[PDB]
RNA sequence: GGUUGCGGCCAUAUCUACCAGAAAGCACCGUUUCCCGUCCGAUCAACUGUAGUUAAGCUGGUAAGAGCCUGACCGAGUAGUGUAGUGGGUGACCAUACGCGAAACUCAGGUGCUGCAAUCU
RNA sequence: GAGAACAGAAAUCUCCAGUAGAACAAAAGGGUAAAAGCCCCCUUGAUUUUGAUUUUCAGUGUGAAUACAAACCAUGAAAGU
RNA sequence: AAGCUCGUAUCAGUUUUAUGAGGUAAAGCGAAUGAUUAGAGGUUCCGGGGUCGAAAUGACCUUGACCUAUUCUCAAACUUUAAAUAUGUAAGAAGUCCUUGUUACUUAAUUGAACGUGGACAUUUGAAUGAAGAGCUUUUAGUGGGCCAUUUUUGGUAAGC
């Protein structure tokens, strides 16, 4: 018969990162989480208590509770044609502050800066991100860069 | 007489007719499952500030 | 350059491999007691053989380790039995040395037929000052090469005092 | 009783080697892989000719063994039994199953039937090395061997020196300088890396920068 | 090592090294983890440690909190400071460890403010007691004994430092079953014996017992005790007066420092070999192939 | 700069073989009355800082060193792959079009960085 | 690997090397080195009260598990567990 | 089907940017495990044979194993490396900053934690493309034998299996 245990299929998912077995280093416990924080889940195999079920491996959620040795992360997992809300109780070994919003927070603070500099100066801020534009025209000189003429090569073996 | 065992065929089709609905975010989510020792204090901490605000409109 | 890397005896361990427990063992144990002063330790069997007649955990033998120049007085006592002639093998590549004599009576102790006659294993482990680096708890390190005890450096030490011989090739 | 090779020609399965899960597979029909003067030195046989696969198929062990014999028989009895070094570059590690036929298709997993060697396009099947004065004879050996194999294979003359990896001039430059070192039937090369101390113990004919 | 001993390259490739402070045999992480980690719902509240370490005869007491960049020394006290407070001998004995902890207690408790309040024990009689919180006041400063790798034995002297910081006004939770004068078969503590260790009573009685039994040894050790005319009996009032000297002024005098850092740096930079350049390293090889291989 | 105690990252820190180390600190090192632990004061506990030593630990330097780290239009736009055709071929399989793109290899460079506190010609 | 009377391939004693190549009831896979393995010491938290949570899911039940709360305890110098 | 509450509003089987996760394809085997061909150099007081031998912990041939540096070939239930396609999150008013109340939680501490009062900056207000709009509620039918195609893929010699 089939087998569908809590940790089935998880040979390498929970594996330990080559040459990085052993006790978890101390910064992992010195980190500090608060409500609203955005964390990424990645289970640590050595720490079997407080583990996330494999489904939330690789997933990113928001902290909704802070307790002695653990955090509560809500995840939107989708079952059927909808999403449902999932409260996870994870130990601090499997959670990691997400840089998925560092750039945004960076962009806000640098956008307040540019805006103050614009308002203190003359107007025309223009601070929305814009996608990769096509190149502008350019002139390419041939000085010391005369074009070489390549041809396709004949068949060979050298086995 | 055997018959088909299982398939996920057409299931995403159906799932998308009224298809996948975003999780409907709210301001002020619930405290469901939040640490009781925190919630107990938090209650009085809200009772007080409320009493404090009513005291600005004495 | 030799100021502090002298060549002391780390400890002397006597060992009597009785092939059985029971009276014969405590009797052989009693040999090591009056001989070492220290109370001896007995070793259980590691597994079962049935041709040596032993079961696992059967208190096969007894032994005792003696540091502390009290050890020298027994090393010499037995080197007198070997007539101060060892062999070249006799000497680990890591610098220790050991031998074996039967009839513990050949070193001092009287007969007492209620005890019997037992053989011994004399094993002497050598070291230099500052071997503690390997044996302590904090900052446990390993002793440098030019401080480790060698077979050459021990044989010359053994020839020098006791004025003993070092026989065949 | 051995099924026709046609049944097992294409690579229709994932590799099914003899393993602790398989455990019960018959011996391989090809069991020797180096024939002729295999003891010989690298300088002894510069010319090298390959039997090269042109298909993505499976070669049985029974067809390797029959082809090893064919090619080795012809070469020796024309050029000499120590005139060449035949090397079979293809090992039959894939197991073929068979549903030995009351019950029907129910539970059809098969027992080991034989071994085969999975073989890519361009993959080399045979390799022989000789004096160039034996090129003809060797090529005819591999040409006769082809009739023992399903699928198209082509014989190719190597640009390399014997079983070495260096082409004829590039190998000569290394040997005729100082950097080659005989070793049984192969050769060690002098690296510019590692302990300078014993880099001169071995390869002493170097460091003069001459013949 | 032996020829049949050498490590393959494969061994070395797949070898995982431990943490540096483990290969150095210095940091027990399995302990450090449980010492440092804070309850996640207190969020920034540092867990301070009363680290005690014994060099070969110098006692170190630091109050330390932890940061991912490195730990933080709130304040430190070394038993080599004890001369300032009237102790010159046995700066590594049990009563020396008591004084240091007391010093580490008063010094921080001073620079934290809970100085006039929380004086700890001043009538030191070796009784077992912890610093109790003041009724309607700042709770006492809480620190946790970081023993390090010291092997816990009943009557060890790491716990002398502990008794001093506990008697100094720090809250260092502890049980009394590792203090000298704790009975084995009845779970009880003789405070008269523990008070004795706090004032060097085991050393005083020793100096007495050697003064009239083997004066050849009493001269070699206790040499400096002769050089200052300190027989045993007076050894108690030395540590008693030191206790006062500590509580009077713990403010940490530093050294007069005699040759500023720059000067210290130059002198040592002499005795420090500096690496070679790749050109230098290449020149020694090409010179070597001319030498060892060039047929003399 | 050195050293120490507590560290962070956890081999650019490990490994093998040699040599070098002033000052201070570590250290080795002496002792067994006391608390305390052993078959053994070796480890562990206590006492001295006195009797001795840089030999070892430690620190650094050397090596066409092993390992490790970094880079490279080195290999390689390769292997693989998403998309396309009433493309080729008996088939096995293979080219082509719009994209994404490795690994090994090879060669060059490198061999701990750093936080707090105390200390030192 | 090198050493020790009887002692032999295998008894017990010592030293060196040793990234786990062992052991952790059991299938296998994870995991683990001042431990999660081995030896010792003290124990009953394998306890009391009712909720939330994850997997299986209909987001029913059951099983199994996770993080708190409120007790009473164990252990350790302690942080802790 | 009935609708209901709203409507520049929020919305997306899509791209972009930023930040995660994964062990498949490939690749690897002079890297671990496990397979596999060939020699070459070492090792025995110590696997068995054989000459001399009274023996030898004796020399010398021999064959096996082992060690060293090489060599041909492999893996669904092997692997350091490691894609492509797929995949989690974020791209602001529910935002950012400042001033300082509340509590029985929490801190050595008016320390923090959470929730606030007062204040500052509006549409280039924070990527792209789209939008016959968005959200919400109830109630009920039929269905619960499926089959085919390209690609991935298991069993089978194979099958319009
Ligand atoms: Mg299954
Ligand atoms: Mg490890
Ligand atoms: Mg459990
Ligand atoms: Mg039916
Ligand atoms: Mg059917
Ligand atoms: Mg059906
Ligand atoms: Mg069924
Ligand atoms: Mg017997
Ligand atoms: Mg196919
Ligand atoms: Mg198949
Ligand atoms: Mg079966
Ligand atoms: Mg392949
Ligand atoms: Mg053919
Ligand atoms: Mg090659
Ligand atoms: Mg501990
Ligand atoms: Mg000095
Ligand atoms: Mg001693
Ligand atoms: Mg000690
Ligand atoms: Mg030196
Ligand atoms: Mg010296
Ligand atoms: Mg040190
Ligand atoms: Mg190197
Ligand atoms: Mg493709
Ligand atoms: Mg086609
Ligand atoms: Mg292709
Ligand atoms: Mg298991
Ligand atoms: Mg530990
Ligand atoms: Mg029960
Ligand atoms: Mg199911
Ligand atoms: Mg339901
Ligand atoms: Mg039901
Ligand atoms: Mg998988
Ligand atoms: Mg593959
Ligand atoms: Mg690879
Ligand atoms: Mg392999
Ligand atoms: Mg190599
Ligand atoms: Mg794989
Ligand atoms: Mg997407
Ligand atoms: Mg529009
Ligand atoms: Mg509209
Ligand atoms: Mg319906
Ligand atoms: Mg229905
Ligand atoms: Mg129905
Ligand atoms: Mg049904
Ligand atoms: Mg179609
Ligand atoms: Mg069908």
């Amino acid at each position: 018969g089939k087998s569908h245990g809590y940790r089935s299929r998880t040979r390498y998912m929970f594996q330990r990162d080559f040459r990085k077995h052993g006790a978890v280093h101390l910064s992992t416990y010195l980190k500090v989480y608060k409500v609203g924080d955005i964390v990424d889940i990645k289970a640590n195999g050595s720490i079997q208590k407080g583990m996330p079920h494999k489904f939330y491996q690789g997933k990113t959620g928001v902290v909704y509770n802070v307790t002695k040795s653990s955090v509560g992360v809500i995840i939107n997992k989708m079952v059927g044609n909808r999403y449902l809300e999932k409260r996870l109780n994870l130990r601090v070994e499997h959670i990691k502050h997400s840089k998925c919003r560092q750039e945004f927070l960076e962009r806000v603070k640098a956008n307040a800066a540019k805006r103050a500099e614009a308002k203190a100066q003359g107007v025309a801020v223009q601070l929305k991100r814009q996608p990769a534009q096509p190149r502008e025209s350019r002139i390419v000189s041939t000085e010391g860069n005369v074009p070489q003429t390549l041809a396709p090569v004949p068949y060979e073996t050298f086995i | 007489a055997k018959s088909k065992n299982h398939t996920a065929h057409n299931q995403t089709r159906k799932a998308h007719r009224n298809g996948i609905k975003k999780p409907k975010t709210y301001k002020y989510p619930s405290l469901k499952g939040v640490d009781p020792k925190f919630r107990r204090n938090h209650k009085h901490a809200l009772h007080g500030t409320a009493k404090a605000l009513a005291a600005a409109k004495k | 350059q030799n100021p502090m890397r002298d060549l002391k005896i780390e400890k002397l361990v006597l060992n009597i491999s009785v092939g059985e427990s029971g009276d014969r063992l405590t009797r052989a144990s009693k040999v090591l007691e009056q001989l070492s002063g220290q109370t001896p330790v007995q070793s259980k069997a590691r597994y079962t053989v049935r041709t040596f007649g032993i079961r696992r955990n059967e208190k096969i033998a007894v032994h005792v380790t003696v540091r502390g120049p009290k050890a020298e007085e027994i090393l010499e006592r037995g080197l007198k039995v070997k007539e101060y002639q060892l062999r070249d093998r006799n000497f680990s590549a890591t610098g220790n040395f050991g031998f074996g004599i039967d009839e513990h009576i050949d070193l001092g102790i009287k007969y007492d037929p209620s005890i019997g006659i037992f053989g011994m294993d004399f094993y002497v482990v050598m070291n230099r000052p500052g071997a503690r680096v390997t044996r302590r708890k904090r900052c446990k390190g390993t002793v440098g090469n030019s401080h480790k005890t060698t077979k050459e450096d021990t044989v010359s030490w053994f020839k020098q005092k006791y004025d003993a011989d070092v026989l065949d090739k | 009783a051995r099924r026709p090779a046609r049944c097992y020609r294409y690579q229709k399965n994932k590799p099914y080697p003899k393993s602790r899960y398989n455990r019960a597979v018959p011996d391989s029909k090809i069991r020797i892989y180096d024939l002729g003067k295999k003891k010989a030195t690298v300088d002894e046989f510069p010319l090298c000719v390959h039997l090269v696969s042109n298909e993505l198929e499976q070669l049985s062990s029974e067809a390797l063994e029959a082809a090893r014999i064919c090619a080795n028989k012809y070469m020796t009895t024309v050029s000499g039994r120590d005139a060449f070094h035949l090397r079979v570059r293809v090992h039959p590690f894939h197991v073929l199953r068979i549903n030995k036929m009351q019950q029907g298709m129910r539970g059809a997993w098969g027992k080991p039937h034989g071994l085969a060697a999975r073989v890519d396009i361009g993959q080399i099947i045979f390799s022989v090395r000789t004096k160039d004065s034996n090129k003809d004879v060797v090529v005819e050996g591999l040409r006769r061997a082809r009739y023992k194999f399903p699928g198209q294979q082509k014989i190719i003359l190597s640009k390399k020196w014997g079983f070495t990896n260096l082409d004829r001039p590039e190998y000569l430059k290394k040997r005729e300088a100082g950097e080659v070192k005989d070793d049984g039937a192969f050769v060690k090369f002098l690296s510019k890396k590692g302990s300078l101390e014993n880099n001169i113990r071995e390869f002493p004919e170097y460091f003069a920068a001459q013949a | 090592a032996f020829q049949k001993d050498a490590k393959s390259s494969a061994y070395s490739s797949r070898f995982q090294t431990p943490f540096r402070r483990r290969r150095e045999g210095k940091t027990d992480y399995y302990q450090r983890k449980r010492l440092v980690t804070q309850h996640k719902a207190k969020y920034n509240t540092p867990k301070y440690r009363l680290v005690v370490r014994f060099t070969n005869k110098d006692i170190i007491c630091q109050i330390i909190s932890s940061t991912i960049t490195g730990d933080v020394v709130l304040a430190a006290a070394y038993s080599h400071e004890l001369p300032r407070y009237g102790i010159t001998h046995g700066l590594t004995n049990w009563a020396a460890a008591y004084a240091t902890g007391l010093l580490i207690a008063r010094r921080t408790l001073q620079k934290l403010g809970l100085d006039e309040t929380y004086k700890g024990v001043e009538e030191v009689e070796g009784e077992y007691e912890l610093t109790e919180a003041v009724e309607d006041g700042p709770r006492p400063f809480k620190v946790f004994l970081d023993i390090g790798l010291q092997r816990t034995t009943t009557g060890a002297r790491v716990f002398g430092a502990l008794k001093g910081a506990s008697d100094g006004g720090l809250y260092v939770p502890h049980s009394e079953n590792r203090f000298p004068g704790w009975d084995f078969e009845t779970e009880e503590i003789d405070p008269e014996l523990l008070r004795s260790y706090i004032f060097g009573g085991h050393v005083s009685q020793y100096m007495e017992e050697l003064a009239d039994d083997d004066e050849e040894r009493f001269s070699e050790l206790f040499k400096g005790y002769l050089a200052d005319d300190i027989d045993a009996d007076s050894l108690e009032d030395i540590y008693t007066s030191a206790h006062e000297a500590i509580r009077a002024d713990p403010a940490f005098k530093p050294t007069e420092k005699k040759f500023t850092k720059e000067q210290y740096a130059a002198e040592s930079k002499k005795y420090r070999q500096t690496k070679l350049s790749k050109e230098e390293r290449a020149a020694r090889v090409a010179a070597k192939i001319a030498a060892l291989a060039g047929q003399q």
